[PDB]
């Protein structure tokens, strides 16, 4: 199991960008599949992208389709969320987690991932 | 020559109630487990003391494949070290496990409109299991000072409570069939091996 710490978060005129960072400490991330969850004030945690270990497969929410992008850098066990178009609704505290499973595998369902971050707040 | 038979285990129609999990014996055969890793199929693949990629380099005397359904948010109790209802009662892997578990949402196959209560659990038990035991009885459970003569009744329940898997929106809730692969090595020849 790794550790995982969001960086990159702050506050963002509308339409701005933001990159995220998700470094990992203990394990490699060779095996993991890491993904991006936000959470509002009161609310559950809402899966927005994924990446399956592999680098193969990335997957979005239609919510955040087209404005950002997952990529994962193995050599630095850091996963980045590059987040273009920031609207006011992508306000809220963004989380990364990990997960360990089949290579070509990543999901947006909180309940299939093990590790998680403090999260960092993003303000639109 | 002969490919160990897989399929019957992960496709097999009929999956095991936790509780009566199946054990299935791998042996006399060729084993290609990155197949099985290198694929979209699996929403846990967790080796311990082992990588997957690396399990085709080895040769065992036999494998076993232990397989059940729980709910996706009990695959975590499918760990060395974990507590809790599934793993306390149903299932229980060793501290020191060498293996794999693999785990994928069964919805589609699992699930039922109104609910399917064929799939159960163990809820009460007077004790922990020890790693790989298994417990199938039924007896009513005395979970207070009267004796239970059998029938349920004032604090005496049946053991084992349905799941009645129904597709929710909150795949936590729904199905996830399991498969624990061990590795076993005997005083004998290797059985089980990678492809060359
Ligand atoms: C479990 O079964 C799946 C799906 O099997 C389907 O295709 C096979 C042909 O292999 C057919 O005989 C069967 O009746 C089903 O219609 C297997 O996944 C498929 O595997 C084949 C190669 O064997 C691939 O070409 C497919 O893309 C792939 N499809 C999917 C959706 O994964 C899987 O290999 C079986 N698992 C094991 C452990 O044997």
């Amino acid at each position: 199991q790794v550790q995982l710490q969001e960086s990159g978060g702050g506050l963002v005129q509308p339409g701005g960008s933001l990159r995220l960072s998700c470094a990992a400490s203990g394990d490699t991330l060779d095996l993991y599949a890491i993904g991006w969850f936000r959470q509002t004030p009161g609310e559950e945690r809402e899966g927005v992208s994924c990446i399956s270990p592999s680098g193969s497969r990335t997957n979005y929410a239609d919510s955040v389709k087209g404005r950002f992008t997952i990529s994962r850098d193995n050599a630095k066990n850091t996963v980045y969320l590059q987040m273009n178009g920031l609207r006011p609704e992508d306000t809220a505290v963004y989380f990364c987690a990990g997960s360990r499973p089949s290579a070509h595998y990543c999901s947006h369902y909180p309940t299939e991932y093990d590790d998680w971050g403090q999260g960092t707040q993003v303000t639109v | 020559t002969n490919l160990c038979p897989f399929g019957e285990v992960f496709n097999a129609t009929r999956f095991a109630s936790v509780y009566a999990w199946n054990r299935k014996r791998i042996s006399n055969c060729v084993a290609d487990y990155s197949v099985l890793y290198n694929s979209a199929s699996f929403s846990t693949f967790k080796c311990y003391g082992v990588s997957p990629t690396k399990l085709n380099d080895l040769c065992f005397t036999n494998v076993y494949a232990d397989s059940f359904v729980i709910r996706g948010d009990e695959v975590r109790q499918i760990a060395p070290g974990q507590t809790g209802n599934i793993a306390d009662y149903n299932y229980k892997l060793p501290d020191d496990f060498t293996g794999c578990v693999i785990a994928w949402n069964s919805n589609n196959l699992d699930s039922k409109v109104g609910g399917n209560y064929n799939y159960l659990y163990r809820l009460f038990r007077k004790s922990n299991l020890k790693p790989f035991e298994r417990d199938i009885s039924t007896e009513i459970y005395q979970a207070g000072s009267t004796p239970c003569n059998g029938v349920k009744g004032f604090n005496c329940y049946f053991p084992l409570q349905s799941y009645g898997f129904q597709p929710t929106y909150g795949v936590g809730y729904q199905p996830y069939r399991v498969v624990v692969l061990s590795f076993e090595l005997l005083h004998a020849p290797a059985t089980v091996c990678g492809p060359k």
